[PDB]
RNA sequence: CAGCAGGAUGGUGGCCAUGGAAGUCGGAAUCCGCUAAGGAGUGUGUAACAACUCACCUGCCGAAUCAACUAGCCCUGAAAA
């Protein structure tokens, strides 16, 4: 039913990414601060939840 | 182990309100004397190690304890 | 880590000036990790390792234009990495003798290609597949009951000509290999003399 | 038709599931007997997967033995070796003998893929490390303690 | 603090003759010419060399919001002259698992109707930007390739059908279905 | 100091180990031996390997990194009829 690269490549749009714990954004993968200001270009930040 | 004692004490300092500092002596441990002079007086036998602390010998005392400190 | 082996190679530089006075001065090209490798028993005696950066390539070096002074040219002669593999004993049969024990490659898509390339007249060894990369590149290769031949011998790369990425499938689905991958040797440097 | 071949035998253990089939199976000889003649040619090792060679002739398939170093150390090292029960916190350990560093030798020349009975002292420390025994410390203690204060040739 | 100089130059091939009145740079060659106003940046532009034969800017006196404008300006300029001789394609697949996407091309590659898309029997009349020529690929079994040579005209057309066709109300670890972009490239090679 | 870069395991396919694992699975351990290069692997893969890249190291140019003072202003922190 899928091909497992056409996946790859959408996996790279939707589930790589970082998420602030502030503000519920979605940052490219390799960041280190959020890019809004209604947190204040905090630092904490977390992985994607990966599907079960 | 001194890059884990700022690490302690920055978190100690979220119960305490106010501000505060840490700071790393220039002493020797619990005492009152200084880095380098330790251990040049500890060996022309002026100091004595006591567990934690540590007594000054002076030069006024009576003799008898000189005697029984060199011998 | 970054500090441990840099300050040991100023001392032991000068153990190599005073000893062996002829290098092989080969030019560092796809040193593999692969195809270097079943060379063993030409070279026993005839040969070393040490060190070598480019870091100190000058200071060293400088450092040692004193003993027999007419030595400054290599700078403008490496240009990239090319390592002196010493010798000892033979004149010109190692110059020649290094010639007889490596073992080529996969037919790769990366590689370069100076000289004319060779497809031969041989079965691929399999049943109906697809004839589009024989028959697209200008390649006659033909069904051949279940087994796929090679009709004629078509050559790919000609004296000095590049190396197309999709038409490895050949000599890949034959398991054959154009040429002899390895080391090159390079340069000449004997006495205060020199080559090209 | 000259083959020599690679199998992994299980020694002097008698396998259960071998790995003879994708590899002597296709040519029409059956490995099924000589996998036991293999470990009954082993014995004493019994414990250790010591890889057999076997050379597969147009008659049959000959059995050679290769020998090693690093299992002359697990000869060195005589340790109860465990059942099929297969529990971690395993890695054997000991003390090696001095003249066991000349006897792994005796049996490490036919290989010969080293240096002399003085040229041994790495070989059963080095390795000896990773499959779980040392002689009085690791190849590092072991620098003052074989750097040329030795009497053995 | 104040910095006193900061500059960069860009070498220019022989098949493109440039020039420049006062700030607008205009670039013509094989495929066209481009013009591109630069006047909200305030620097000097430049052009040192009979046959002019590279390209050189400035700024006076500026600090770190403004030594900014050094490079990105001669990457808007790579870009225009890459633009004019080679020519921009990019290259868009299409997802699906169990629906059949249906796209077809309305006005000679200047709209495109999107059909079918998670059975949605909403059309998306989806309109380019005036410089894309977009096209159905060849020997490949679902692609798109969009071509011009303007690159602000290429990537934004190209990102409308991205977000376009995107999911309500559900997942996007499960639900993954659009026509996303696989490979950016120009239109012949060196 | 970033990367348009040439590649990483002939003892062994560790010991006892997983049915099959060779680093790609579990365990006291974790080394020095042509070793500009050991890691019984940071890792993908494979029933296992095979095939790959990388911690550490080897090619091309004209000046940087780790914490810590909240040190000054600026912002988030910061909801009324
Ligand atoms: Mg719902
Ligand atoms: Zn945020």
């Amino acid at each position: 039913i899928i091909e497992p690269s056409l996946r790859q490549l959408a996996q790279k749009y939707n589930c790589d990414k970082m998420i602030c714990r502030k503000c519920y954004a979605r940052l490219h993968p390799r960041a280190v601060n959020c890019r809004k200001k209604k947190c204040g270009h905090t630092n904490n930040l977390r992985p994607k939840k990966k599907v079960k | 182990n001194k890059e884990h004692v700022v690490e302690a004490l920055r978190r100690a300092k979220f119960k305490f309100p106010g501000r505060q500092k840490i700071h790393i002596s220039k002493k020797w441990g619990f005492t009152k004397f200084n880095a380098d002079e330790f251990e040049d007086m500890v060996a022309e036998k002026r100091l004595i190690p006591d567990g934690c602390g540590v007594k000054y010998i002076p030069n006024r005392g009576p003799l008898d304890k000189w005697r029984a400190l060199h011998s | 880590d970054r500090a441990t082996w840099k300050s040991n190679y100023f001392l032991k530089i000068i153990q190599l000036l005073d000893d062996y006075p002829k290098c092989f001065i080969v030019g560092a090209d796809n040193v593999g990790s692969k195809q270097m490798q079943q060379i063993r028993m030409s070279l026993r005696g005839k040969a070393v390792v040490l060190m070598g950066k480019n870091t100190m390539m000058r200071k060293a070096i400088r450092g040692h234009l004193e003993n027999n002074p007419a030595l400054e040219k290599l700078l403008p002669h490496i240009r990239g990495n090319v390592g002196f593999v010493f010798t000892k004993e033979d004149l010109t049969e190692i110059r020649d003798m290094l010639l007889a024990n490596k073992v080529p490659a996969a037919a790769r898509a990366g590689a370069i290609a100076p000289c004319e390339v060779t497809v031969p007249a041989q079965n691929t060894g399999l049943g109906p597949e697809k004839t589009s990369f024989f028959q697209a590149l200008g390649i006659t290769t033909k069904i051949s009951r279940g087994t796929i031949e090679i009709l004629s011998d078509v050559q790919l790369i000609k004296t000095g000509d590049k190396v197309g990425a999709s038409e490895a499938t050949l000599l890949n689905m034959l398991n054959i290999s154009p040429f002899s991958f390895g080391l090159i040797i390079q340069q000449v440097f004997d006495n205060g003399s020199i080559y090209n | 038709e000259i083959k020599v071949v690679y199998l992994r035998c299980t020694g002097g253990e008698v396998g259960a599931t071998s790995a003879l089939a994708p590899k002597i199976g296709p040519l029409g000889l059956s490995p099924k007997k000589v996998g036991d003649d293999i470990a009954k040619a082993t014995g004493d090792w019994k414990g250790l997967r010591i890889t057999v060679k076997l050379t597969i002739q147009n008659r049959q398939a000959q059995i050679e033995v290769v020998p090693s170093a690093s299992a002359l150390i697990i000869k060195a090292l005589k340790e109860p070796p465990r059942d099929r029960k297969k529990q971690k916190n395993i890695k054997h350990s000991g003390n090696i003998t001095f003249d066991e560093i000349v006897n792994i030798a005796r049996q490490m020349r036919h290989r010969s893929l080293a240096r002399e009975l003085s040229g041994t002292i790495k070989e059963i420390l080095g390795t000896a490390q990773s499959v779980g025994c040392n002689v009085d410390g690791r190849h590092p203690h072991d620098i003052i303690d074989d750097i040329n204060s030795g009497a053995v040739e | 603090m104040k910095t006193i100089l900061s500059n960069q130059t860009v070498d220019i091939p022989e098949n493109v003759d440039i020039s420049l009145k006062g700030r607008t740079v205009i670039v013509k060659g094989p495929r066209g010419t481009l013009r591109r106003d630069f006047n909200h940046i305030n620097v000097e532009l430049s052009l040192l060399g009979k046959k002019k034969k590279r390209l050189r800017v400035d700024k006076w006196w500026g600090n770190r919001k403004e030594l900014a404008t050094v490079r990105t300006i001669c990457s808007h300029v790579q870009n225009m002259i890459k633009g004019v001789t080679l020519g921009f394609r990019y290259k868009m697949r299409s997802v699906y698992a169990h629906f059949p996407i249906n796209v077809v091309i309305q006005e000679n590659g200047s709209l495109v109707e999107i059909r079918n898309f998670l059975g949605e029997k909403y059309i998306r009349r989806v309109r380019m930007r005036p410089g894309v020529a977009c096209s159905v690929s060849q020997a490949q079994k679902d692609e798109l390739v969009l071509e011009g040579n303007d690159i602000e005209l290429v990537s934004n057309s190209a990102a409308l059908i991205q977000q376009a066709t995107t999911v309500k109300n559900k997942d996007i670890r499960k639900f993954l279905d659009g026509i996303y972009v696989s490979e950016k490239g120009t239109v012949q090679q060196a």
